[PDB]
């Protein structure tokens, strides 16, 4: 047969245009296709990112940043007005660190 | 955190009851709700993590990860219906089904509390994505792929359960808290170095570090759009999860086992980049690209400071978007030609000028322009290599340099010039692609106004 | 109950069966002879159960609905183009052979099957033993290639050697021209085109290979034109008939078993039929197989297991 | 005319239904650990004259 | 053969293997090994030809030496200790030429030649009962045995069992071979746990007979010997290929199939003693049953292969016998992982 | 190695002892009994799949037979499981209790007393 | 030992190998499986009547009856080999590979 | 439509079926008796009732 198998030839690519000119790129059903784009693009856009970006940017301070400035204020304050040091370079009091008796 | 994982064990079903042409419709909007239920996961605290129960936990470095997994199964939905228009409905439902079984695992691993358990879920990854990539690529050279994206896999991974299964022994627990609790540190024996190794080289390999990274152009090339966005936003991004997560019990062995990781990171970064300059395949020159990005996230990693931590996770997160936003650019065009060579369709931005600007946006963001998290992961890493030494400056910029060009090569080579006047099958860009472009770069500038969801638990 | 080894453990012995009239009758001749006509005279004589000559769509016959199925999902090749362009270079004729080998070995296991579950005789038309003559009559006009008659020797050789030869061979003969002038005098348009020097491959086969060798198995009864259309003279001339030297008289009741659950599942019966040997001529390729196998699948009555195709008027499947 | 209706579209009330069914059992999963209910030393409190847990 | 007589072969094979199961006296134990053997004989050549009874001569003498050796150690260690209870073997040599016994009757390395010629020159119905039956009596002896093995032998063979069994395996095209070489990988495997846990080497042995079970019902369903004539099955029915696909990445231990789980435990169990090196050899030598595991799963199921158009006909039949334990086979063969601790009901 | 044949008092072939009857049984909404069901309703979906039938429609007494006898089987499994660890962890603290010399309690010692080395990362 | 006990094991190790080193003939490698368990027989014998176990004389009886049923397993095989090759040659047993 | 008898008819084999059921909901039956009278006993032996 000078052939090596039977095998169906290679078909041309369907363009969705033709049998749709404005086809949304999803289906070839138009219906299904005008669907598919409405749901993708109400929950894509409207639901998810924007209705998420709101509830992101709004979302409670957990992470305690307000709350350790108005700490931070309170403590220089106090020692600022008392005249001790904003900060120590210990922080844990010598006395409940027992260091090991010889050193020789 | 079953609020999760249900739904998508839900979405199985759904997919398997659906009507032949709803498939699509239903995976979608159902996928995009539960990308909006785990949004809430980014509450995080400043102290500790979400410690659900014994077995789940989320911390402020997964959450992002689970967030854009999440995000990202609806986009490979979108970016699959079309070349699988023809297909069976059966097959269709298990190309569906093996999409939504690795959002599952990646899921589940990006939240175990326990290291065994995350083994196995970062081991069952594979096989959906082999069965992808092996029954739904196109070319002959698909099946090598597979192999090599396997085995280089399990090479590594295989010791590191041997060394997991020997640290259970040793201090009786895997759990993940226990372990940075009871941390010690590792003494300096020859049993400790290979311990070490067994420990770091899955991680490595799945990163995959310079010399190690020859399964990812195949895997990258061959595999379908879908297969190749979750193997590149998501897939590499478990290596450097796991080695954040393993460190914490490496130190301080790191200190000087870290030297010619680090060496093969920066060298092998320049020689990629330069790689990417000439390459006659677009997908390639991504993948090559995901490579640089990745050596820069593992020289992050391996000096241990609290902003190269910052900006190792930040550039996790910018990289996935952004290189699955380039693997659905190059193949919008590889439809259209039925071809992956760089100069063959050329001057494509006076044919689709939206796609153009599409493709000027992620070139943009590629090349790290500010201020995009890409530029804020990749500052805070080279500030935190310039503090480890100051001669770094040199190959970091050098990089800086080499990215641009080729980043803009590509635009240049694709939208700019003159159109090729044999081919006359290009048509208008439909909607479905321009949707995927948009929802793929709007999160990114979105992220830029807040970001510190994306800085991880060291900010 | 289905037959098995439970079956022949307690009871059911073949032996027992067999009344002198099982008799296992095959009626040979060339193209266009009476050999049909003979067959069903024979049948209606001995009261046996008649065979009719196995076609394209035999298979069909037998499954589902006996309605045949479309010659793309079924066959795959043409008697009608094979007599129009016999040396066609998509390979139709060996295809055809290969086809119609098949098909007559599923209606002897059928015929095998009958005969040994009821213990009546059956008459076929031709055979498996028969077959390769058309095969022959194809080599030595050039019509098929010679890799082509390797293939269908190992297939007959791997298939053919598991089951019994008929009890007695009836051939008919009718001289080429003759046949040419009953040919002409037919009507079908396709069948003039059959050049006498096909007709005399297929007599000089026949005469020289089938019936000599057959012949020492069992006698074989000839007969001329004129002398078979008295179906009463050749029934007499069948029944006194010494059949002992055939290796049907050496079969005991464990080889009739054996050979009971070989006829049955026509799956192991069709095995060796479709072995991996990549001939073009019957080797398709992976995507015209997924699409013919899609659209055979998606048949009225061949999506499911015969009793559950809803479609077609099942009911109470789900407790079936 | 709901029975196609419902035939065609009940699928659409599986991930809902594990939405909620996965919220159930996180708060059973959240019931099996509290043995250290308003007992650590940074929250331990005294309980309001009507109230009988501090969290659920 | 005779339905009652071949009945009454299986039943005397089973009734010899239970015999050695149940016995506390060697002599006993002997004499079940003989009768398992001599109607295991017959049983190999119900389908008479030449090939067949290769086979079963070969595998006969292999056998019978085995039996001779196996009863010489019995009386070695009767000699040196007047004990005829089934225990810790009173006499090194003894227990040497005992080991060496039993290895050659499960077909460990380097007593595994006889393997793949006697699977490839029997009936699949035949290799399945050889691999899979045959191998309870000789490791139930290894396991009660067990506390007097010398470890360095038994590791030794466990090892090259391993190593042969993926090499021989990734040589072939006959899938009875590959099966006799994945019994022996998988023996060296049961094998290597045996001197430290035997209920690992239950859990291991129950594993592999469930998954061999089911590769050798999926195999006689779809009537192909060759990896060509398998390729050929996606056309007839492709339900069988995908869980046969499936079923060969459990057999090659992939994660999160229930085929991980013995391997698994195993390399636990081993790190519970020291024996670092050992395991982490074994998975790396795994890896190659993984690698032509992976090469049938392209070649049946994850490609297309072309077809014949006889095979059209084969399209419009039903598969006549119907085998009942199957689908429970397949399910546990894949979906038992998340079901692992149960194996504390094994000691 | 066989830690629990020869332990004293063990009936050959009873699959279940009576102190086995001491413990809490398994509740029947146990989520392993609930996977076992899992397993058996796959078995019946693989079941209809194999016999070229309606995958989920095709046999419901099969299937719910199939379910059936997977949580049948899967609740004595779990019993004997069950038992076995807690005889597991009785015999460990019995062992711990009859041989203080080999588990001694010593000394707690506090964070602010013991000398750890520090390793700056720089 | 005694050199009665080391003569009988000599005897079955020179069996042994005899068994393992294969010439042509099966036949006379099935005289070297005879020859194994007639030592096995020997030894076992002179091990009971040494230390007048006696419940044990019974012992060497039902080994002698095992080995006739290994030697007639033995000789059917020899048959239907010789009726496949008109000769008892191990080279003709060759049709399947390793 | 099938030109065989297709053994399977348009009634379902009712005394297999049957037996199907009977032995499924002996078998539910039995369970539940079984885990009662566990409760009972694990109750009665440790005294919480
Ligand atoms: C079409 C798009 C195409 C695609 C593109 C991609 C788009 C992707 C979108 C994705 C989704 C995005 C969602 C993100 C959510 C973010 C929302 C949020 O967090 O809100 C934050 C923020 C609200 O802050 P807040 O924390 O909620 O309020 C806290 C206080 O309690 C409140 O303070 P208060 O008590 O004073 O009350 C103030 C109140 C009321 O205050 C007043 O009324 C007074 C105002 C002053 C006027 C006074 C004089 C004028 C009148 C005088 C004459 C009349 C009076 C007398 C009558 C007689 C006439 C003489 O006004 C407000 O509350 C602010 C307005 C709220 C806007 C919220 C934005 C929601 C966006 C979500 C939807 C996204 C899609 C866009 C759709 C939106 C619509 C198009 O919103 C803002 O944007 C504020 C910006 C305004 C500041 C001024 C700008 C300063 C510029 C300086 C920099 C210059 C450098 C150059 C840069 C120039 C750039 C501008
Ligand atoms: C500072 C400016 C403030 C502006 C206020 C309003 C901003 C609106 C932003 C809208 C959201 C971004 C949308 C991007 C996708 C494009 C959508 C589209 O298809 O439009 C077609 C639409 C219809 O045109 P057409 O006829 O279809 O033309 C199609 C042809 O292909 C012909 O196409 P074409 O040739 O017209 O190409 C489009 C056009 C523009 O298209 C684009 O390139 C869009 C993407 C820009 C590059 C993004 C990557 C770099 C990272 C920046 C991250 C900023 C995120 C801020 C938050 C954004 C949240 C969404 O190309 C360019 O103009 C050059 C692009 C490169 C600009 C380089 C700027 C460097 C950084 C500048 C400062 C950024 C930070 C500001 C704060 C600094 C401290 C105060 O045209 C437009 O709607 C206008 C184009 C948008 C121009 C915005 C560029 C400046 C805005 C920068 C970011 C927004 C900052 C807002 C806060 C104030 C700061
Ligand atoms: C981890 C979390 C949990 C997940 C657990 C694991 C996954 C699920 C369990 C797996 C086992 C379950 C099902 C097994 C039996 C299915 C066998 C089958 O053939 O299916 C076809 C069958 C369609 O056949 P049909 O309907 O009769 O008519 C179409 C024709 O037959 C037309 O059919 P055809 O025969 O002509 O089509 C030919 C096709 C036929 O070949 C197949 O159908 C492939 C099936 C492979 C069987 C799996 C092996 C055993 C299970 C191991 C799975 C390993 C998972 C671990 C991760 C690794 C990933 C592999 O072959 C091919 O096309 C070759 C393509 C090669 C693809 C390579 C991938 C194959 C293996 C992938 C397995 C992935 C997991 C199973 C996916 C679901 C399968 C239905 O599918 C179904 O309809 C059944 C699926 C849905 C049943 C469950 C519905 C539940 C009821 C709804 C209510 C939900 C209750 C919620 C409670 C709350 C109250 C509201
Ligand atoms: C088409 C043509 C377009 C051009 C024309 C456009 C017209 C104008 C529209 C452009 C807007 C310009 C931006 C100007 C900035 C104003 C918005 C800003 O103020 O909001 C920020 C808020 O931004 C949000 O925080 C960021 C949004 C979160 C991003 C999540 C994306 C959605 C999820 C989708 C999946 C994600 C995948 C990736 C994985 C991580 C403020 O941050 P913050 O300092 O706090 O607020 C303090 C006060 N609060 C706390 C009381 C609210
Ligand atoms: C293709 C890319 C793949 C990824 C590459 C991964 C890189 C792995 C490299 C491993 C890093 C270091 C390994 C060992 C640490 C030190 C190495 C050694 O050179 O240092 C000296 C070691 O001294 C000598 O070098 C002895 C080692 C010589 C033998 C090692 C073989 C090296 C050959 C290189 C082959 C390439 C390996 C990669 C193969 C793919 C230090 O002296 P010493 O104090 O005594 O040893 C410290 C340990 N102590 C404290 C317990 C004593
Ligand atoms: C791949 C999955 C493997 C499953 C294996 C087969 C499962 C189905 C078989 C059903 C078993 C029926 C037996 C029940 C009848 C009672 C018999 C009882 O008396 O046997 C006892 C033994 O009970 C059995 O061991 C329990 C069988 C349970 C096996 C299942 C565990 C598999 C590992 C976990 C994977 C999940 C399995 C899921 C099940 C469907 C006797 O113990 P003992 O005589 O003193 O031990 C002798 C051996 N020793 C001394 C050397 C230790
Ligand atoms: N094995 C075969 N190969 C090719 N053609 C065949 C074969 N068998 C039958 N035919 C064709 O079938 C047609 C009718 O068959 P035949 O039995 O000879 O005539 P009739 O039906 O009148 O008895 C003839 O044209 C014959 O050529």
């Amino acid at each position: 047969p000078t052939i090596r198998l039977q095998e169906d030839p290679d078909p041309e690519d369907e363009n969705l245009y033709e049998k749709n000119p404005d086809s949304h790129g999803y289906d070839k059903d138009p219906i299904v296709d005008l669907w598919n784009m409405r749901v993708v693009f109400f929950f894509g856009f409207s639901i998810v990112l924007v209705l998420g970006s709101t509830f992101v940017a709004y979302l409670p301070d957990y992470r305690m940043q307000e709350w350790a400035r108005r700490e931070a204020e309170r403590l220089v304050k106090y020692r600022e007005a008392n005249g001790l040091p904003l900060m120590e370079s210990n922080c844990f009091d010598p006395n409940k660190i027992q260091l090991p008796e010889d050193e020789d | 955190m079953l609020k999760i994982i249900i739904p998508t064990t839900m979405l199985l079903p759904m997919t398997w009851m659906s009507k032949h042409n709803m498939i699509w419709i239903n995976a979608t909007v159902h996928s995009l709700l539960i990308s909006l239920i785990s949004l809430s996961l980014l509450n995080q605290l400043g102290e500790n993590s979400l410690n659900f129960s014994l077995t789940f936990f989320s911390d402020s470095l997964s959450a992002p990860l689970l967030v854009l997994t999440t995000w990202l199964l609806p986009l490979m939905l979108m970016a699959s219906q079309s070349h699988l228009s023809k297909e069976t409905t059966t097959r269709k439902k298990l190309y569906i089904t093996m999409l939504i079984l690795l959002q599952l695992f990646l899921i589940m691993t990006f939240t175990a509390t326990e290291l065994i358990l995350f083994y196995i879920l970062f081991e069952a990854t594979l096989v959906p994505t082999l069965i992808i990539i092996t029954r739904w690529g196109n070319q002959t050279e698909r099946l090598n792929a597979g192999l090599y994206f396997l085995f280089y896999t399990l090479a590594g991974s295989l010791p590191l359960l041997v060394a997991l299964v020997y640290i259970q022994n040793t201090t009786g627990s895997l759990n993940f808290l226990i372990i940075h609790y009871w941390s010690h540190p590792l003494s300096n024996s020859w049993s400790n170095i290979f311990m070490w190794l067994a420990c770091i080289m899955a991680f490595m390999v799945k990163m995959p570090l310079y010399g190690l990274h020859l399964w990812l152009p195949k895997a990258h090339v061959e595999a379908p759009i879908a297969g190749s966005m979750v193997l590149a936003a998501v897939l590499l991004k478990l290596g450097g999860y796991g080695m954040m997560r393993i460190t914490t019990i490496l130190n301080p062995l790191t200190n000087y086992m870290a030297y010619p990781f680090l060496m093969l990171s920066m060298w092998g970064m320049i020689m990629t980049s330069s790689i990417c300059l000439r390459q006659t395949d677009l997908k390639s020159l991504i993948a090559y690209s995901s490579v640089s990005h990745m050596a820069l996230v593992i020289v992050a990693i391996m000096i241990q400071t609290p902003w190269s931590f910052m900006g190792a996770t930040a550039l996790m997160i910018a990289h996935g978007l952004t290189s699955s936003m380039l693997f659905c650019l190059a193949n919008t065009n590889y439809e259209r030609v039925h071809s992956r060579t760089m100069i063959l369709a050329r001057g494509l931005q006076t044919l689709l000028p939206l796609m153009a600007t599409w493709w000027l946006v992620a070139s943009l963001t590629n090349l790290a322009l500010p201020p995009s998290i890409n530029l804020i992961g990749e500052l805070f890493i080279i500030t935190a290599s310039f503090s480890w030494s100051n001669i770094t400056i040199i190959l970091m910029g050098m990089n800086m340099m080499i990215t641009a060009l080729y980043s803009l090569y590509m635009l240049i080579t694709t939208q700019r010039g003159k159109y090729t006047h044999h081919i006359n099958n290009i048509k208008p860009s439909f909607t479905r692609e321009n949707a995927l472009m948009a929802l793929h770069i709007l999160p990114l500038l979105l992220l830029t106004l807040n970001p510190k969801m994306i800085l991880g638990p060291l900010y | 109950l289905q037959y098995g080894p439970l079956a022949f453990v307690l009871g059911e012995r073949t032996t027992r069966k067999l009344t002198e009239t099982s008799k296992v009758i095959t009626v040979d001749g060339n193209i266009c002879s009476g050999k049909g006509r003979l067959a069903r005279e024979i049948a209606e004589k001995l009261g046996l159960r008649h065979f009719p000559e196995a076609g394209i769509h035999y298979a069909d016959s037998t499954t589902g609905d006996g309605k045949p199925l479309d010659v793309q999902l079924s066959g795959n090749c043409s008697l009608e183009k094979f007599y129009d362009d016999p040396k066609s270079n998509d390979g139709n004729s060996y295809r055809l052979q290969s086809w119609l080998y098949a098909s007559r070995l599923l209606q002897y296991a059928d015929a095998l099957e009958h005969l040994l579950s009821t213990g009546q005789g059956v008459v076929l038309e031709r055979s498996i033993y028969s077959d390769f003559v058309f095969l022959e009559a194809m080599y030595r006009q050039g019509f098929i290639r010679k890799q082509c008659v390797e293939h269908y020797n190992e297939v007959k050789k791997v298939t053919a050697c598991e089951y019994l030869p008929p009890h007695v061979v009836v051939y008919v003969d009718v001289p080429v021209p003759e046949i040419q002038s009953r040919i002409q005098k037919k009507g079908n348009p396709h069948e003039m085109k059959i050049t006498a020097a096909y007709l005399q491959d297929i007599e000089n086969a026949y005469k020289k290979t089938f019936l000599p060798e057959m012949s020492e198995k069992c006698e074989v009864l000839q007969y001329s034109a004129r002398e078979a259309e008295d179906a009463e003279k050749v029934v007499e001339d069948i029944e006194y008939l010494k059949c002992d030297k055939g290796p049907w008289p050496d079969q005991d009741d464990r080889t009739f078993h054996r050979l009971r659950m070989l006829v049955q599942n026509k799956l192991e019966v069709l095995n060796y039929t479709t072995i991996p040997v990549y001939l073009p001529e019957i080797t398709i390729g992976a995507h015209q197989s997924d699409r013919v196998f899609q659209k055979f699948t998606e048949l009225p009555g061949r999506k499911y297991s015969p009793g559950y195709n809803e479609d077609v008027g099942d009911k109470w499947i789900w407790l079936k | 005319n709901v029975l196609q209706i419902v035939r065609d579209h009940w699928v659409h009330i599986l991930v809902p239904v594990g939405f909620v069914f996965g919220c159930y059992l996180d708060r059973r999963s959240d019931e099996k650990l509290t043995a250290f209910r308003n007992k650590s030393l940074l929250f331990k409190r005294e309980l309001r004259p009507n109230e009988e847990v501090t969290w659920k | 053969m005779n339905p009652i007589i071949y009945t009454t072969l299986i039943m005397t094979v089973m009734s010899g293997t239970m015999l050695v199961m149940i016995s506390s006296h060697w002599l006993l134990i002997w004499i079940g090994f003989e009768m398992n053997l001599l109607a295991m004989i017959p049983v190999l050549m119900k389908n008479f030809n030449p090939r067949a009874t290769e086979a079963a001569t070969k595998y006969f003498l292999t056998q019978a030496t085995a039996s001779m050796m196996l009863m010489m150690a019995i009386i070695i260690n009767l000699l040196y200790s007047g004990q005829w209870t089934i225990t810790k073997m009173f006499n090194p040599v003894a227990m040497t030429m005992m080991t060496m016994a039993l290895a050659m009757k499960l077909g460990l390395s380097p007593f595994h030649f006889w393997v793949p010629e006697v699977t490839q020159g029997i009936s699949l119905q035949a290799g399945l009962l050889l691999l899979t039956w045959q191998k309870l009596a000789p490791l139930s002896v290894l396991c009660q045995i067990s506390q007097s093995i010398n470890p360095n032998l038994m590791l030794t063979m466990a090892m090259l069992s391993i190593l042969i069994g993926g090499w021989g395996g990734l040589n072939q095209t006959q899938l009875r071979k590959i099966m006799a070489y994945s019994s022996i990988a998988h023996m060296g495997w049961m094998t290597a746990v045996l001197p430290y846990n035997t209920t690992m080497t239950i859990l291991n042995l129950l594993i592999y007979i469930t998954m061999t079970l089911a590769m050798f019902m999926l195999l006689i369903h779809s009537s192909a010997t060759t990896t060509l004539s398998l390729s050929h099955t996606w056309n007839k029915m492709p339900v069988i290929t995908s869980l046969m696909m499936v079923t060969l990445l459990s057999m090659g231990g992939l994660p999160p199939l229930s085929g991980f789980m013995p391997k698994w435990m195993i390399i636990q169990e081993m790190t519970k003693n020291e024996s670092i090196i050992m395991p982490t050899l074994m998975a790396m030598t795994a890896l190659l049953n993984l690698y032509f595991y992976m090469r049938l799963a392209y070649s049946s199921s994850l490609t297309m292969f072309p077809s014949t158009n006889n095979m059209k006909m084969k399209w419009q039949f039903e598969h006549t016998k119907q085998m009942k334990l199957l689908p429970t086979m397949i399910v546990l063969s894949t979906l038992v992982l998340p079901m692992t601790p149960a194996l504390s009901s094994l000691n | 190695m066989t830690m629990m044949s020869g332990r004293p008092g063990r009936v050959p072939l009873q699959f279940l002892p009576n102190e086995a009857r001491s413990l809490p049984p398994p509740k029947l909404t146990d989520p392993r009994l609930v996977y076992m069901g899992f397993l058996g309703y796959c078995s019946g979906l693989i079941d209809n799949a194999i016999r070229r039938r309606p995958v989920v429609s095709a046999g419901l007494h099969r299937q719910l037979l199939y379910v059936t006898s997977f949580v049948f089987f899967g609740y004595y499994l779990l019993k004997r499981q069950d038992y076995m660890y807690a005889l597991r962890d009785h015999d460990m603290f019995a062992y711990v209790k009859s041989h203080p010399e080999d588990f001694p309690e010593k000394d707690k010692k506090t964070y602010g007393e013991i000398l750890e080395e520090f390793h700056p990362v720089r | 030992m005694p050199l009665v006990y080391m003569n009988i094991i000599m005897a079955f190790a020179i069996a042994l190998a005899g068994l393992l080193m294969y010439r042509s003939h099966l036949m006379s490698s099935l005289l070297c499986l005879e020859g194994m368990m007639l030592s096995l027989f020997i030894m076992s014998t002179l091990i009971i009547l040494n230390t007048h176990f006696t419940l044990a004389n019974m012992m060497p009886i039902i080994l002698l009856v095992f080995a006739a049923c290994e030697a007639a397993l033995g000789l059917s095989l020899l048959v239907m080999v010789s009726n496949t090759y008109g000769t008892d040659y191990v080279q003709n047993l060759n049709l399947l590979q390793c | 439509k099938f030109y065989i008898r297709e053994p399977p008819h348009g009634s379902p084999d009712w005394l297999k079926v049957g037996l199907t059921l009977g032995t499924s909901v002996f078998l539910w039956i039995y369970l539940i008796k079984q885990h009662k009278e566990d409760v009972l006993e694990y109750k009665r032996r440790n005294g919480l009732e």
